[PDB]
């Protein structure tokens, strides 16, 4: 973690989404940096 | 009522900043130290002294408890909490020898000659400076692993940083006549690659400078410090040329409108409220122009004229 | 550092 | 995850990343893949075609050969893989290359650490003997017509002139003393005719000049070894370098005491690296975590949301999780952006280009 002051864990997992939606441009630059490969 | 033998960690540890007064008051995180939860189970009438000197913040650590669970499994919370702390530098249980300790280390204890003054400013009569640092050096080292615990306590996913790494440029915000430690600011610097033609015509590097824990110390909050020193600071990063632009890592809302206030009112003063909020007909390569020399991030830079193109319409 | 493979064939 | 159950995840999101995606099984694996310049020509039939360079290895079974594939893509990448030469090769082709100022001749070297000149239209032309066990490093100037680089496990470096008449089979220059360990390797500088990089077990990286009697114009430390440089196509001074720690690190020629930055990603080995030559600042690595990664330098230390910052480090675009194995080489494709051939251990091939709706693109 280069440079990291709050590269730690949240005290909590959120529930809830953000952003729940099909598929979007910001949708496909997140995809595509998991390598479409998360859960 | 053997539920009053688990704690909220929040609750049990008290924190101490001692002075003339000894200022007392909760972290606002403990899951880090005490798990996620942020309970304890095991301890009655559980207490936990983190307490520091307002000046060298030599730490004291001394855990009370009317009852304890003798069988393992149960959590050592002193062990626990001193794992959390610099090695061998932290008092257990003798108040005393807490106080001789810090009293004969305020005696050589002057960061206002180790350290680079950076600024200076006034607020409510009293005069504060505005020091920095790397954490190679010995004794920001000793300082540094004596405050990093508030990071922990106060700003959420905080982890310890890596006192190695060269880049590592902490800020000190003291009291002037007192010598007390008001509040830090970790800070990074990292390679800004502005492409071929400029990366090769300049040699001299480039960075973003990065705001990562910036902390002022509960009993200090609310007075105009933090604003204080978070101008202080980009001030100076404006007279760096070697920083390209400011940027924070994982700000909360607090600092999201600390950070709006102060970059809101230099554009001000700067008088881009009014060419923003007046002239639509501006070339691409103006707004470039006004955000490199005004050294924002750019989507902080876009939020702050969208602000101001819509507050005067 | 490299570490040159065993081959293997096609599974038809 | 398994690796299968991880590949079928990956296929399942295949229509969202990639314009394009293709997979082929090869009878043997290649441990060299590279894209030749031939220009983008549309077909009958709404194909354009591209040309591959690829090799094979046995481990004796059978034969070897140095392979040259025919590329059909759809129109719209603005589908089979078909060889159309096959050329026997003395042991396997642990680097192919052609040269720059002619594509009618490829340089190979194999696991004995011979060095071969190809022709396209005749086949083999030269031998080049000296190197005298396996080497990964193969690399023709760009600047200076048949000018060749090559390098070894045996420690050694050659110098060779193949563009021209004369007898091309003996080293111009040789160095013994450049590294004292396997030569993992070497590339020429895209501006300056005279530099070359080398990176070696040993765990240093050099820059060297071929006009200096004392080569070696700088040295550095490499935390673990490097495998493998590349030289930017746009900037002078700009070189990136990764091995075994996982990390790649970017170098300012002019100052070589600290890198510039390092990005994080890979979680083994990095075993190939490529400046692209269409978009300044992207960066594309490869290695033994059989992933490839590609990076954006402009966006080094630039601000995310805590979320983004979930999935990585800001300056990382995209990473490929088609293969199955470790990535044995990797080439960008010089006529058409962002695409790109790959190939792993297991026999597979993959070729592909990642989404238009990505911003760098
Ligand atoms: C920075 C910090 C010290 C606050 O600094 P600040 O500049 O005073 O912040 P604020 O602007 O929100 O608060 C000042 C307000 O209190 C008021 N105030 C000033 N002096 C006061 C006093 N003596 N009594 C009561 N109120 C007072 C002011 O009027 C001002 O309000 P205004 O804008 O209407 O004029 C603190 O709140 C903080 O952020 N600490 C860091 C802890 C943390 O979690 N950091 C994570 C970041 S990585």
């Amino acid at each position: 973690g280069k440079g990291l002051g709050k590269g730690g864990a949240k005290r909590h997992r959120k529930v809830l989404r953000d952003n729940i939606q099909g598929i979007t441009k910001p949708a496909i630059r997140r995809l595509a940096r998991r390598g479409g490969v998360k859960r | 009522k053997p539920e009053t033998w688990t704690s909220s960690a929040n609750e049990a540890l008290r924190v101490s900043i001692v002075g003339e007064n000894a200022v007392q008051f909760s972290p606002l995180f403990t899951y880090p130290i005490y798990g996620d939860s942020e309970k304890i189970y095991g301890y009655k009438d559980l207490i936990i002294h983190l307490a520091f000197d307002s000046v060298t913040f030599k730490p004291y650590v001394n855990v009370k408890y009317s009852a304890k669970l003798g069988d393992d499994n149960i959590v050592d919370v002193e062990k626990k909490l001193l794992s959390f702390l610099p090695k061998d530098d932290v008092i257990v249980r003798d108040e005393a020898k807490w106080v001789d300790c810090f009293a004969e280390e305020r005696k050589t204890h002057n960061l206002s000659d180790v350290f680079e003054k950076v600024s200076e400013y006034s607020l409510n009569g009293e005069e504060f400076v505005v020091y920095k640092s790397s954490l190679v050096d010995d004794f920001a080292r000793r300082m540094h692993r004596r405050v990093q615990i508030f990071s922990l306590l106060f700003i959420e996913a905080a982890n310890y940083i890596d006192e190695t790494d060269p880049s590592w440029q902490i800020y000190w915000l003291l009291n002037k006549k007192t010598k007390e430690l008001i509040g830090f600011v970790t800070t990074y610097k990292y390679w800004h690659y502005l492409g071929a033609k400029s990366f090769d015509e300049d040699i001299d590097k480039k960075f973003r400078a990065k705001i990562s824990q910036f902390l002022i110390f509960p009993p200090y909050q609310n007075k105009g410090h933090g604003s204080c020193l978070y101008e202080a600071i980009i001030q100076s990063w404006l007279e760096d040329k070697s920083i390209t632009e400011i940027t924070v890592e994982d700000p909360n809302e607090a600092f999201d409108d600390l950070r709006d206030r102060n970059d809101i009112q230099r554009l001000r003063k700067l008088g881009y409220d009014a060419v923003f909020q007046k002239h639509s007909d501006l070339s691409d390569e103006f707004l470039e122009s006004s955000r490199k020399s005004l050294k924002l991030e750019e989507r902080q830079f876009n939020r702050l004229v969208e602000m101001l193109l819509l507050l005067n319409n | 550092a490299r570490t040159k493979q065993t081959a293997r064939k096609s599974t038809g | 995850l398994s690796v299968d159950e991880e590949y079928d995840l990956w296929k399942s999101n295949v229509p969202l990343m990639y314009d394009f995606v293709s997979e082929t099984r090869l009878t043997w694996p290649s441990l060299t893949v590279q894209w030749l310049p031939t220009p983008v020509q549309e077909l009958d039939g709404g194909f354009i075609k591209q040309e591959l360079i690829i090799g094979t290895h046995t481990s004796g079974e059978e034969e070897n050969y140095l392979k040259f594939a025919e590329i059909n893509l759809p129109k719209e990448i603005l589908s089979n893989i078909r060889i159309t030469a096959k050329y026997e090769h003395e042991e396997e082709i642990t680097r192919a290359r052609y040269m720059p100022q002619d594509p009618n001749i490829v340089a190979t070297i194999n696991g004995q650490g011979t060095t071969f000149l190809y022709s396209r239209s005749e086949g083999l032309q030269s031998t080049l003997k000296f190197h005298k066990d396996n080497g990964y490093a193969l690399s023709f100037s760009t600047l200076v017509k048949g000018r060749l680089l090559s390098g070894s496990d045996d420690h050694t470096v050659a110098l060779w002139e193949v563009g021209s008449g004369g007898d091309p089979t003996k080293p111009v220059r040789t160095w013994n003393d450049l590294h004292s360990d396997i030569i993992n390797d070497n590339k020429w500088h895209n501006f300056n005719k005279d530099l070359f990089g080398t990176v070696s077990e040993d765990s240093l990286l050099k820059i060297n000049d071929v006009r200096a009697n004392n080569t070696t114009i700088d040295t550095v430390k490499c935390p673990q070894p490097f495998n493998t440089l590349a030289f930017s196509h746009h900037s002078s001074n700009l070189l990136a370098a990764a091995g075994m720690d996982s990390y790649v690190y970017l170098y300012d020629l002019r100052n070589m005491k600290e890198p510039l930055h390092h990005m994080s990603g890979h979680e083994d080995a990095v075993n190939n690296l490529e400046f692209s030559t269409h978009v300044d600042g992207v960066v594309v690595s490869s290695g033994s975590d059989n992933r490839l990664m590609m990076w954006d330098l402009k966006q080094i230390g630039a601000e995310q949301t805590p979320d983004d910052a979930e999935d990585g480090v800001p300056e990382l675009i995209m990473v490929h999780a088609g293969h199955r194995s470790s990535v044995n080489d990797f080439d960008l494709n010089p006529q058409i952006p962002w695409l790109v051939a790959s190939a792993e251990e297991e026999n597979i091939l993959q070729v592909w280009k990642c989404s238009h709706s990505l911003p760098i693109v």
